[PDB]
């Protein structure tokens, strides 16, 4: 019921945009008890930003679901409508002027006016428009970020894919083998992130915690995209579903970069720490704990569930990696389980070939099964000659109908 | 024991409900087997490719 | 030889047209050009019914697949019937319905699987490895198999399901509690999965045995190590049937080569 963990002011301090609005929407729309809060909060302090449209939606839904001063919000409309107006003769003046920096600027300004009003048809014509006109690599850089991120918010990660790719595979193979590593650019730490992101969404995890787990703490200072917070979470959580002993000893535990993420978010360190040195019952009693606060995240929640079951799996299949028999009582007590419901998960991943054991239920022993490579062998190959004798008599027979124009008519 | 088998730095497994370490002195020259596998597999793959050409 | 199946089919005597059906046919006699595919079809579904009667289900399988695999272009109703009865065979000697071979008519194949809906459902149900919804979709086409007179075999396929569900009970445990199989399988009493767990070894179907002392059931799954002289003969006489496949393979090649349109249309 009691936790310090939270700092609200620096939490919403930190966010710019509209990150926090669907931050805020998304844990208000199914978190018990705190709903009255948040809207409460986003009623009092967020009255800026043009906040009308999604007003109305949460009006219209809690309403249905469970005069006006419309002078103002008019006025805003068409002063919008003006200035837009007023951007484009801007644009077609500088059109006009033949000068590179004048049609820069423009399309600089558009760009932001499209960030912060919202309509994203138009800004996708217009970049229809414009890719065709690109001169330095540096511009391209930047109008490929902004259309990164305007998929990002389309929730269209094909494009992102696409993208990406083009990035890397224009300057011959990601410049070869590598340049220096990151001084002060941290474009490639932020392109790394949206493609980790993208490919989290996408319910590729392996890749996304490869491709996430290469950041800098000192070049991920954006707190636009993706939060450090959240960051490790999911590079931890990922990592610890996905990832082998070995690579994960290798990428979370030996990576020094990382560590400044694991101790931002002592959590997933514990997890993982204790994950890696065959500690199942803390780490799980842990997972469990911290899984309330997971699903009420954003980008993570709907891929939380089923990240979980993985990770026990691999948790379980470590549990039986160094013996030959084990105990089912000391399993189910490191599981935090019952024998029975263990017996039965230890049943369903022998089915399924992930654990190669045999569950002997009189003493509650799950032993392990060692495959005969000389029978199973034997056994194969006269298998495959029974069927290889089945699959030729039938050839022949099949030969003798056709070579006798057998059909029917 | 466990930390050091799951490190591949020691070949062998533990008896729990004896309190055993048992080693990994075996895999002795079974490479014929999977080359006999591979062959099997092989054999069946042309099988297949073969009879179902036209008939 | 379609004749011969049909009375022996017809007289309830299945054992004389065994050595006509265990021998492998290898080129068909043209009787003056009066050989219709009707006989080859109703041949190989009549032996695929006497070798389902005398529980010979893989030979019963090999018949109706040889029978559905006709080249043709319209609907046969021997066809349609040696299809049910295939599907119900594999699901009764294997665990699922085997996929039909690559050689068959295109055409054909998209007008008899429509019409046989029941029975591809009853698979689909199969696969699911519940009894209970076996049997109510059983007894909700039961008037489909009555009137096909498939009956007999849907609850063969109903008891498989109960054999190959003990049989999947062994790739996961070596020692299992009569009442804990009982509820795991469906069988609903210790003393019927007993029963069906003797039975099942009596036939050779499964390695186990059965304490009555602590009602336990042991899964010996360690049969053949494949060092007596008696796998030496198995693999003997499978190299002799493989050497004398081959012999008539060879003819067979010869007796193209020999024959005078080839080489002058090659």
């Amino acid at each position: 019921v009691e936790n310090p963990s939270l700092d609200l002011e620096q939490y919403a301090a930190s966010y710019s945009g509209l990150m926090r609005i669907e931050r805020l929407q998304f844990i208000a729309d199914h978190c018990p008890t705190l709903r009255v809060e948040a809207l409460k909060m986003a009623l009092s302090f967020v009255q800026r930003t043009f906040n009308v449209d999604m007003y109305e939606e949460i009006h219209r839904k809690l309403s249905e679901a469970t005069a006006l001063d419309t002078a103002w919000v008019e006025a805003t409309r068409k002063k919008a409508l003006l200035k837009l107006e007023k951007l484009d003769t801007d644009l077609k003046n500088y059109k006009g002027n033949s000068i590179k920096e004048s049609i820069r600027r423009g399309h600089d300004d558009l760009g932001d006016h499209y960030l912060d009003c919202g309509d994203l048809s138009n800004a996708l014509k217009c970049y229809s428009r414009a890719r065709d006109y690109c001169t330095s690599a540096k511009h391209v850089i930047n109008m490929c970020l902004n259309v990164i991120k305007v998929s990002v918010y389309l929730q269209n990660w094909s494009h992102v894919l696409s993208y990406v790719s083009k990035a890397e595979s224009t300057p011959e193979i990601a410049e070869q083998r590598g340049e220096r590593d990151s001084q002060t650019q941290a474009i490639l730490t932020k392109l790394k992130c949206a493609a980790g992101l993208a490919e989290l969404a996408a319910r590729k995890y392996k890749q996304a915690a490869k491709c996430l787990l290469l950041a800098s703490f000192d070049h991920c200072d954006f707190p636009e995209l993706l939060s450090p917070s959240n960051v490790a979470i999911y590079g931890g959580l990922c990592a610890l579903a996905t990832f082998d002993r070995q690579e994960l000893q290798r990428n979370v535990i030996s990576s020094s970069s990382f560590k400044l993420f694991l101790e931002l978010e002592p959590q997933v360190r514990d997890i993982i720490f204790k994950f890696y040195e065959s500690k199942y019952a803390s780490c799980l009693k842990m997972l469990d704990e911290m899984k309330d606060n997971l699903l009420l995240d954003m980008y993570l929640a709907p891929h939380v569930r089923t990240l979980y079951t993985q990770i026990r799996n691999r948790a379980l299949i470590q549990y039986f990696s160094p013996y030959v028999s084990a105990d089912m009582h000391r399993m189910a007590a490191a599981f935090n389980t019952t024998v029975a419901a263990l017996e039965d998960e230890l049943t369903q991943l022998i089915l399924e070939g992930l654990i190669s054991a045999r569950v002997d239920s009189h003493s509650k022993i799950l032993y392990a099964r060692d495959v005969d490579q000389r029978s199973t062998t034997f056994e194969k190959s006269l298998l495959m000659g029974k069927e290889f004798q089945r699959r030729a008599k039938a050839m022949m027979l099949r030969a003798a109908v056709l070579r006798n124009q057998i059909h029917v008519k | 024991l466990v930390q050091c088998i799951l490190d591949n730095t020691i070949h062998g497994r533990i008896d729990q409900v004896n309190q055993l370490l048992e080693l990994d002195h075996q895999k002795r020259g079974g490479a014929r087997y999977t080359a006999l596998d591979k062959w099997t597999n092989q054999l069946n793959s042309l099988n297949q490719a073969v009879v179902s050409k036209l008939a | 030889h379609a004749d011969l199946c049909q009375l022996c089919l017809l007289a309830k005597c299945f054992k004389p047209a065994l050595p006509y059906l265990d021998v492998d046919m290898m080129d068909i006699c043209k009787e003056n050009g009066a050989y219709d595919a009707k006989h080859f079809l109703c041949y190989y579904y009549y032996g695929g019914m006497i070798y389902t009667g005398l529980k010979n289900f893989e030979r019963a399988l090999y018949f109706y697949e040889q029978a559905i695999t006709t080249p043709a272009m319209a609907v046969s109703h021997i066809m349609l019937e040696s299809y049910k009865k295939y599907i119900l065979v594999s699901l009764i000697l294997l665990g699922k319905v085997q996929q039909l071979p690559k050689y068959t008519s295109q055409i054909v194949g998209r007008f008899i699987k429509p019409l046989s809906n029941a029975y591809h459902e009853l698979a689909q149900v199969y696969s699911t490895n519940n009894p209970s919804e076996l049997r109510n979709l059983v007894n909700k086409h039961s008037e489909t198999f009555t009137r096909d007179n498939n009956m007999g075999l849907v609850k063969q396929c109903l008891s498989s399901l109960y054999k190959k569900n003990i049989q999947r009970l062994t790739k996961t445990f070596l020692t299992l509690s009569l009442q804990d199989m009982a509820s795991r399988v469906q069988l609903s009493g210790p003393q019927e999965a007993e029963k069906y767990v003797l039975h099942m070894i009596e036939d050779g179907e499964i390695f186990a045995s059965i304490n009555q002392k602590d009602g336990m059931v042991s899964f010996h799954d360690n049969p053949e190590k494949y060092n007596n002289p008696a796998m030496l003969h198995n693999i003997d006489q499978e190299m002799l049937k493989c050497i004398e496949l081959d012999e008539r393979l060879k003819a067979m090649d010869q007796e193209i080569t020999v024959n005078p349109q080839f080489v002058q249309k090659s």
